[PDB]
């Protein structure tokens, strides 16, 4: 099969870290949990 | 038909379309280089013999092109599906070498709105295109990542604050 | 076949003339850096022509060998001649041909044979700046 | 008679071996040059080239003629392509 | 150049500067002769 299944893994690997860091960017800096 | 393939290729649209045409012109040279280095003049039958098993691989590309015609994503997806269509013939490496460079500009493009925060779209080849700052529009490619990049880039535009 | 060899020749003489006309005392800052950085590629073209020179001295060459020889060099001369045409055409000098050198490097993203070429002349030109 | 036999044998139709799809290659059978002894041998040699033409035409017909846009199972197939690929190397 | 750097080098009407300029111009010619000496000998052609 000719599809990306070994190049897309280091791409989703970055997408996930980005989204985790933004959800963390809310809580431990802007205190959405205190709201 | 070799002549009408060079007659088909001309360039100074789309970036991936330009890359596809330059990859085709990189094969026409090989076809011109192989003649006069194996077969100058031999038996009369040998020439028709040598360029039947070689000429048919060239003649598939006339069926492939318009020898209107797809551009943009409509090219980049259709040629993608020509990979899964043909993988088990003599026309597998030429289609493979064409797709490997018709996706060469797009892979760089995706690598921009994720890392540095630069959104690239100037030809209509980029998939995501069109208060709480998130009003962006969205209306083959693996759909597993299509909505993923849409949410991952709108996130990066918020971390840039 | 002789007509097919000519595009490296018309994209050599043009490439030479940009180094000859714009060796003058005044012009913009990037173009003076760019002349001294384009002449380096003229020298590296010569080392292949120097091998060819020795071979032609030894009573031997043919047109099919020559045609096979000049296929790699044609693209590099094409990129240099296009750069010279664009820099002379737009009347750009100073920092406005530090924009053109920046845009042309982004433009090539399908082969990166010419992208690196524009990069090398820009990395040489941004060192005095 | 010398190159004519080979061009008929090569799978390109002759000018003495008149190509029919219902009687293959066939010698003219009425010229002053031919006599029965060579005639029957020529006709025997005709049949192998008759077969070769249908073989190569079949191979060209069912291989590499589609972009895959459906489709018919005896007019196409992965097995038909594999068949033709084997046949030419045989 | 060579006429001027011959004449001014021993001229004291022109002052100390200019004998110094001549020294600079002589030093530029020193690097120019070494090339030409190679170029004569490697003639056999030389394009």
């Amino acid at each position: 099969v000719l599809m990306k299944r070994s190049i897309t893994a280091p791409l989703a690997a970055h997408i996930s870290l980005v989204n985790k860091a933004a959800v963390d960017y809310f809580f431990v800096e802007l205190h959405l949990e205190a709201h | 038909c070799y002549t009408r393939l060079s007659h088909f290729s001309l360039q100074p649209k789309g970036l991936v379309f330009q890359a596809f045409t330059s990859g085709l012109r990189r094969y026409l040279q090989y076809y011109r280089a192989c003649v006069l280095s194996t077969p100058p003049t031999l038996s009369l039958l040998t020439i028709g013999f040598l360029f039947k098993k070689l000429g048919r691989q060239l003649r598939y590309l006339a069926e492939l092109c318009g020898v209107a015609f797809p551009t943009g994503v409509k090219l980049l997806s259709y040629l993608y599906q020509e990979a899964l269509h043909n993988c088990s013939n003599e026309h597998y490496p030429v289609l493979l070498s064409l797709l490997k460079t018709s996706c060469e500009p797009y892979t760089r493009f995706i690598h921009d709105w994720v890392y540095s925060g630069v959104f690239r779209d100037a030809y209509g080849e980029f998939m995501i295109q069109v208060k709480l700052y998130w009003t962006h529009g969205y209306v083959v490619f693996l759909k597993h990542i299509a909505h993923d990049i849409y949410v991952c880039g709108k996130t990066i535009n918020l971390l840039k604050l | 076949l002789v007509h097919r060899i000519l595009p490296v020749a018309a994209s050599y003489s043009a490439v030479t003339r940009f180094i000859e006309e714009k060796s003058s005392f005044e012009y913009g800052q990037v173009n003076h850096a760019l002349a001294a950085a384009m002449r380096t590629l003229v020298k590296e073209h010569l080392i292949l022509v120097s091998q060819l020179e020795q071979l032609h001295r030894q009573g031997l060459l043919s047109l099919q060998k020559l045609w096979f020889y000049i296929q790699p060099a044609m693209r590099t001369m094409d990129i240099l001649a296009s750069l010279a045409t664009s820099v002379d055409k737009g009347e750009c000098l100073g920092g406005s041909t530090l924009s053109l050198l920046h845009d042309r490097s982004f433009s090539y993203t399908g082969d990166s044979q010419a992208q690196e070429l524009c990069l090398y002349l820009t990395k040489a030109a941004s060192a005095p700046y | 008679m010398i190159h004519e036999l080979l061009l008929a044998l090569s799978g390109y139709p002759g000018s003495i071996f008149t190509w029919n799809k219902r009687s293959g290659l066939q010698v003219s059978q009425d010229f002053p040059f031919l006599h029965p002894s060579e005639t029957s041998v020529l006709n025997r040699l005709c049949r192998l080239g008759t077969d070769y033409i249908r073989f190569t035409e079949f191979i060209e017909q069912y291989t590499g003629h589609v972009q895959q846009q459906q489709g018919q199972g005896g007019l196409h197939g992965i097995y038909l392509r594999a068949f033709c690929t084997g046949l030419d190397s045989v | 150049i060579r006429r001027y750097t011959d004449q001014r080098s021993l001229d004291r009407s022109f002052g100390l500067v200019g004998q110094s300029f001549c020294a600079a111009l002589h030093q530029e010619l020193r690097e120019y002769y070494r090339l030409l000496s190679v170029l004569h000998s490697q003639l056999q052609s030389l394009t």
